[PDB]
């Protein structure tokens, strides 16, 4: 209720803006039992639809529509065992910064959204902090998520993206340098530099 | 309103991007694109790029042609 | 009925106390016509701003979002 | 030019959002040079027009009309030698959250751009840091403000709004808060609340 009242949106607006499929497929089962070049033909309208609502631009909130070619590379990655709605389930993503955590965990007592909570590193820790939302209609409309940081870990998160795309994806590396942000050592990406190096050589 | 239609090679930082009008002229504009730089570029509509780091750094042009020049040379 | 083009927040919050009340609504003649009427009817103890979104401005939490022009009225007099 | 193409402005766009002044005084004068009623009704017509444009809301950056309230506090706390345009540069004050200031600096180079990097702190430090910059199209128009935030300053900027300011403390009190954030010691407001309830009982 809050927080998407905070972001102009409501159950309503979720559900006019859910795609449904027509690959006579539940997206409860795994990618196995679905054919590659439907799916991506699919998504293809799906992504053209996105890129045809004024209404997404009048929203008060950011948003993205991913493209065909990394729907592509995700079918090819999580193929065959993965289940479709934890795949396609960011094909319209809104991005949001939450006051506190808080008023987005009020959000899991909506019966069609199911909330991952990173904010507290409690599962595969790469130093990413957030927590993503994501709005299912039902088994056979695309989902929709909403990615919610705090400024302070947006902050950190994007330093790291920075630093991931130079040196390349190091899970414990992130983690640790989540350590040294909280405890005041990295104020810019200059810093984070002079951290890592103090890391490295100290090993 | 408008919003950003943004080209980029995934495994290369920086993009292509040009503000335009969400509706059929530029979504069938970028489906095109899409299917003639093929899928090691990626197509996507963003709000505004000081939403989205992960596009830097912006190379913006200013009209549907300059954007599919500058979009197949990435 | 919900997509009604691009919108604001008009904001009515008393400078020393925290909180706002705040009201979706189309930017224009009749909002500003109103905004300039309400402000003389409150005084110059209570602000009335207009905002994008309360998600870029955390000095106006806790927001308390109102459903119409009169709830405003009622709701801001209060502050 | 890069950071205004980012922002979605253009010297144009600042151009027609600019409001000129019916008062025959220059804003290079101080406040002992007008009259405050005069000054007052003014404002109250520029929050009016400010109020009307749907332009303001399509662009790709947020904004907040400044009130008259605020205006008369201000006049009544600058008169009479504070300069005009240095007092009344912010009805329409745009905000912009990023992950550097790099960018923002280079706009020093426009000749109707005035930039106050306050990313090190002001003279009088109080814990704020960000960067502002004016847009003036001459000395009889409004200047309009862009206020730049890293997401790490803003997340402090916004604490220090809701449990420091205006509540009769020091402004020394705000810099010994920002060197507890920039040490690790306050990751949320209440924290904030926690060290500033030792700090005042302490003093």
């Amino acid at each position: 209720m809050y927080i998407l009242d905070k972001i102009g949106l409501n159950i309503e607006i979720l559900e006019s803006l859910s795609y449904e499929s027509k690959l006579g497929m539940s997206f409860k089962r795994t990618l196995s039992h679905f054919n590659k070049e439907e799916v991506l033909k699919e998504i293809e309208l799906i992504n053209n639809w996105y890129f045809s609502l004024e209404i997404i631009d009048d929203l008060p909130l950011d948003s993205r529509i991913k493209s065909v070619s990394s729907a592509k590379m995700k079918f090819e990655r999580y193929y065959p065992n993965a289940t479709y709605n934890r795949v396609f389930n960011d094909i319209l993503g809104f991005r949001v910064i939450c006051k506190s955590y808080d008023e987005v965990l009020e959000l899991e007592k909506e019966d069609k959204i199911r909330v991952v909570d990173m904010s507290r590193g409690k599962s595969n820790d790469d130093g990413f902090r957030g927590i993503h939302v994501y709005y299912q209609r039902d088994n056979h409309h695309y989902p929709i998520e909403i990615q919610f940081n705090t400024y302070y870990d947006r902050q950190l998160n994007d330093w790291l993206h920075d630093k991931f795309y130079k040196r390349g994806y190091d899970s414990s590396c992130g983690q640790l340098l989540r350590k040294y942000y909280e405890n005041g050592k990295i104020k810019s990406a200059e810093e984070l530099e002079e951290v890592l190096e103090d890391v490295l050589y100290h090993c | 309103a408008m919003c950003y239609i943004i080209a980029k090679r995934f495994k290369k930082s920086g993009c292509v991007a040009l503000k335009a009008k969400r509706g059929k002229e530029l979504a069938d504009f970028a489906t095109d694109l899409q299917k003639k730089l093929g899928y090691d570029i990626q197509i996507v509509a963003i709000t505004r790029p000081t939403a989205y780091g992960e596009y830097e750094p912006y190379k913006f042009v200013n009209s549907f042609e300059e954007f599919s020049i500058e979009a197949s040379r990435l």
